[PDB]
RNA sequence: CAGAUCUUGGUGGAAGUAGCAAAUAUUCAAAUGAGAACUUUGAAGACUGAAGUGGGGAAAGGUUCCAUGUGAACAGCAGUU
RNA sequence: GAAGUCGGCAAAAUGGAUCCGUAACUUCGGGAUAAGGAUUGGCUCUAAGGGUUGGACAACCAACUUAGAACU
RNA sequence: GUAGCCAAAUGCCUCGUCAUCUAACUAGUGACGCGCAUGAAUGGAUUAACGAGAUUCCCACUGUCCCUAUCUACUAUCUAG
RNA sequence: CCAAGCGUUCAUAGCGACGUUGCUUUUUGAUUCUUCGAUGUCGGCUCUUCCUAUCAUACCGAAGCAGAAUUCGGUAAGCGUUGGAUUGUUCACCCACUAAUAGGGAACGUGAGCUGGGUUUAGACCGUCGUGAGACAGGUUAGUUUUACCCUACUGAUGAAGUGUCGUCGCAAUGGUAAUUCAACUUAGUACGAGAGGAACCGUUGAUUCAGAUCAUUGGUAUUUGCGGCUGCCUGACAAGGCAAUGCCGCGGAGCUAUCAUCUGCCGGAUAACGGCUGAACGCCUCUAAGCCAGAAUCCGUGCCAGAAAGCGACGAUUUUUUGG
RNA sequence: UGUGGAACGGGGUAUUGUAAGCAGUAGAGUAGCCUUGUUGUUACGAUCUGCUGAGAUUAAGCCUUUGUUCCCAAGAUUUGU
């Protein structure tokens, strides 16, 4: 029962969250939701959304 | 030409609404006097839905020894108090209840079952019989012995304790539990002696048990023939409309017939689906409610935020495997099976790995309060 | 039938008209589904396909000894997503099949893309020549 | 006279039924009054948006114009207008 | 993605402007906006294109375009 | 019955025959022609451009369809008149 | 029915002439009994039900090692009987899938149900015909599809009480009823077969079609006008707003909803075809003569839905010191 | 008159995506004045950054509440072995 982290938000992923988006160059994206798949479809970058974990972490958001 | 088959069974006929809301048992399991005396049904609350996930021991399988994700339904049972019992005599006419005897108390939430405006009465529902248990204690007995003498079916009065629940409601539920086991004396006897008690559910039911759930349906009101019965939607073109069927009859029969599909109530029905397994009969009593023997952390069976339109559950509960008839707070009747099981599916040990309590009320991402304030660290409001 | 086993029940993706990619290095680019295996019996219902599921289609686009005839293929890459029996739902970038003959043999050599799991397990052919599997 | 899809007049069941839904939209307070969703005054919210729901004429009408009153009939709801 | 239907009926899609590019055929006029591409905000600048007017020149006033650059 | 033209909005037989397109066409187009009953200002043939004309197809597109679902306004509905 | 015969051999495995007895016809025809003060007209779509003359599914019978293939052969209509290219079509042929793509009836089922491609004779073109007006075993193109608000039926929705009142809990007459089909694997390279090859009952795991729910997940939906973004104009600017018949765009909880999502869908009795037992007549034989077994997706029940609004029971309290009981 | 109700408020849960305001030379640059500076003051400047996972909304068919403030002990009809 593993949990994995959404490919935009970096949120955590319980079983039955989202949805698995396998590109055509065989990399595996994981959405926590709609919200996040749509934002990646809409080519936005998650560095640049405040509220997501890489705009944090890169930001250093929280110290 | 072109056949097809007919649109809906013939079988869940009229399509009224349903004349009751509780749910009825039709038909309790076939008596054996030689297991012990048990009840064979229970009452509860349809609290919400959840899903889990657990390891599938089905060996032939291509899932065996690999995990699944299954949706649940969480019926929240308090015990139920028996407050009487009912003697039926088998006649050539069908059974006929001889007599029936109370408990001498009962609570005010089983006597507001007896009365439309509880509040405003002057709560004389019971007070004459109670008197009369505690004059000579013999006309109780002597109602009994009937029961003993006559009497091949024997079933408890039982209700709920809605006040435990989150319910507005406080009339509490009451119905008539068949009991199956040794002896029509035997029967009165567990009766008498459980009058004014509780029966919990870890009682009647027990894990991986398969058992019948029964209840009213969501309301739908009115629909046409499209949505109540799932015929063909018709052309853009149709003047006067398209949810409708195009022929509802010949010449000759020069009448409609029953069995045309026909714009009408399509909710609110009274239904009995079988074989639900109970996946898990958890413990009002217990912080580890939603815990796992994989999952150690220490949670209870209730999502972030409350369960919605429910509230918390705090009481015992049970965890079926898939869906259930009617809305959140229902009353549901569950009743023990009449078929026997014998399939590797029915008789498999359920073992759940992970149950889900993160927040129904959205896309929610946290499965305890202690979660969250980890993965977010400190908010404004959180400081000061 | 008789691939390697049975296959759980898949979101269809693909009805009878759809055009889906060639994964294969046949010659053929525009796979065109004409009918679907194990398709019964109901009025006005479309048969339709998901990955793994053996069809029966025409070439539109490439070689041009591959065309105006039917030939099997197997799908094996959808954009409907469909539901794994561990609660995930996934779906590829595009709709995508093989060349195949009856027997589920590969008439190309190559795959390129990656291939659905319930494809792989299925059809041995397929997970021979498919790169990465899911 | 029982008849003629008879003539003229009167009156039924259908029935308190079909319906009275185009043209964005009304609200608050006051006055008057037996009575105010519809009158008048103030306030608000809106619309026509100069190829106007604005300002005039030709044809046609003929007093419909104005003031003071009235409120049976008419204004397919109402009426102090 | 036309499998619907007698039939794409209805709807969708296209759409302004600027710069590229534009087939058959032709009565040589057309076809042609054929087809088919790219661009387009805001802000801060640059260049060029005209008039009144003081002793090769000129301090204002009165002006409107077009093209381009950087930033965002 | 010449030049032309054609199973043509003119061919009964007829779903003519061959070829092409399609997975598959009694459609369509191109050919063929003892043409029931084509044919020369009763105008024959061709034709750029134009056409809310008829006909076949391709791309775009899409709830036409698979297979239905959801939402808004006005009705229907209940009330007063 | 008849039996000359084909069927190396055996007239009726399967074929079977000449005759002869019947059924049906959805064929135009025949007739002219109903309708000319008017019963809307093909096809398609939709939707229900019925028949069996059975394509598939269940069980049985006969021919030859199995394996099969035929007689679907006998019962049997419970349950299915498809997606397309074409035909205006009916019919039909074609590409496919499928367990299978059986045939019919219901005013040639079905137009106040649609649609209007057919028919559709008003406009118009052609061929043949006609001196002409015009005509047609023809072809072509354009051509308004009205009304339910009545009765009944049907679908759902309320409902008076003389059999006390109002409740609670129940019974159950009667009506309705539901599941379906497939694939792979084990059996098993086994029974069987010189060899090649090659099963079956059962079991397991899945799946099709149907049915009843449900909304944890996922997807759709947006007046959450919830948050954000955008253009034009307007309130002097900022801010905050408004108008643009929901201005436009992203996300969007809740709800609704998806075979775009998930859950659930038995076993008892009597039988048919047909096969056995005890047993005769017709002193033997033989399932029948009486009887007893076995036996199908058949039928009837249990189970599931309704619950008789004129079928019924158990139980609770009985206008309160006014007045009624 | 009740472990009563309602209206608010608080907490939780959700949705969006970082409010107004103030500050910063962060900013393509540009123009005026000076002691003339690797912080030159000055003014304009789409935008950027920080306070700010902020602010807004949150039952309307979400959950919770020992918070606050109010309300109710009322009328009418019928019914008897
Ligand atoms: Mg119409
Ligand atoms: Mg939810
Ligand atoms: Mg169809
Ligand atoms: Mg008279
Ligand atoms: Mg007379
Ligand atoms: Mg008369
Ligand atoms: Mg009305
Ligand atoms: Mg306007
Ligand atoms: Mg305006
Ligand atoms: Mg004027
Ligand atoms: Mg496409
Ligand atoms: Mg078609
Ligand atoms: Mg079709
Ligand atoms: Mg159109
Ligand atoms: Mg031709
Ligand atoms: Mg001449
Ligand atoms: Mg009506
Ligand atoms: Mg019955
Ligand atoms: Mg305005």
């Amino acid at each position: 029962m593993k949990v994995e982290v959404c490919s935009f938000s970096g949120s955590k992923v319980y079983p039955g969250a989202g949805r698995l988006f396998v590109r055509g160059d065989n990399k595996v994206f994981r959405f926590v939701n709609k919200k996040s798949e749509s934002l990646f479809l809409q080519r936005k970058n998650p560095r640049r959304l405040s509220w997501t974990v890489l705009y944090r972490r890169m930001h250093k958001k929280g110290i | 030409k072109f056949e097809q088959p007919r649109h809906g069974s013939l079988g869940f006929l009229p399509r009224k609404r349903a004349s009751r809301q509780r749910g009825k048992v039709k038909a309790f399991p076939k008596d054996d006097a030689s297991k012990p005396v048990h009840l064979t049904a229970f009452l509860g609350y349809k609290a919400g839905m959840t899903h889990i996930v657990r390891d599938l021991d089905r060996p032939g399988s291509k899932m065996h020894k690999r995990e699944i994700l299954e949706a649940v339904t969480v019926i929240e049972t308090p015990p139920m108090v028996v407050v009487g019992v009912v003697g039926y005599v088998e006649t050539p006419r069908g059974l006929r209840s001889l007599t029936t005897v109370w408990a001498e108390h009962l609570s005010e939430e089983v006597k507001r079952r007896f009365y439309k405006n509880w509040f405003k009465s002057k709560k004389k529902a019971f007070t004459k019989y109670a008197k009369k248990y505690a004059e000579s204690t013999q006309s109780i007995n002597r109602e009994l012995e009937r029961i003993k003498k006559y009497c091949s079916v024997v079933r408890v009065l039982a209700h709920t304790q809605i006040r435990k629940t989150p319910l507005a409601q406080k009339k509490a539920h009451l119905m008539e539990i068949q009991v199956n086991g040794g002896s029509v004396a035997d029967k009165v006897e567990w009766a008498r002696e459980h009058f004014e008690k509780t029966v919990d559910i870890k009682s009647t039911f027990e894990q991986n048990e398969m058992i019948d759930v029964i209840g009213v349906t969501r309301g739908k009101g009115n629909e046409g023939t499209t949505a109540r019965w799932g015929t063909k939607r018709l052309p853009r073109k149709t003047h006067r409309g398209l949810r409708k069927v195009a022929c509802i009859g010949a010449w000759h029969p020069a009448n409609v017939q029953w069995t045309v599909a026909r714009a009408g109530n399509a909710g609110y029905m009274h239904r009995t689906q079988l074989n639900s397994k109970i996946y898990r009969i958890g413990a009002g009593d217990d912080a580890k409610n939603a815990s796992t023997d994989f999952d150690a952390t220490e949670k209870r069976i209730t999502p972030m935020g409350g369960f919605v339109r429910y509230g918390v559950v705090e009481n015992d509960f049970v965890m079926l495997n898939g869906a259930t008839p009617g809305p959140v707070k229902r009353v549901l009747t569950l009743r023990k099976s009449l078929l026997t099981h014998t399939s590797r599916k029915a008789l498999e040990p359920v073992s759940l790995k992970w149950i889900d309590t993160a927040s129904k009320f959205g896309h929610g991402r946290f499965q305890t309060p202690a979660e969250a304030k980890q993965f977010l660290g400190t908010l404004k409001k959180d400081v000061a | 039938g008789a691939a390697s086993g049975t296959k759980y029940r898949m979101t269809l993706g693909l009805p009878v008209q759809a055009i889906m990619n060639c994964a294969d290095n046949s010659g053929a680019k525009n796979l065109y589904i004409v009918s679907v295996f194990g398709t019964g019996a109901r009025l006005n219902r479309l048969p339709a396909a998901s990955c793994g599921d053996m069809v029966l289609a025409t070439v539109k686009k490439g070689k041009p000894d591959l065309r105006k005839k039917i030939m099997p293929a197997i799908v094996v890459r959808q954009r409907k997503a469909w539901r794994r029996k561990d609660g995930v739902y996934l779906y590829f970038e595009d709709n995508a099949g093989v060349i195949v003959n009856p027997k589920g043999e590969m008439k190309g050599s190559a795959i390129t893309g990656p291939v659905a799991k319930e494809c792989a397990d299925l059809w041995p052919r397929i997970a021979s020549n498919a790169g990465t599997v899911v």
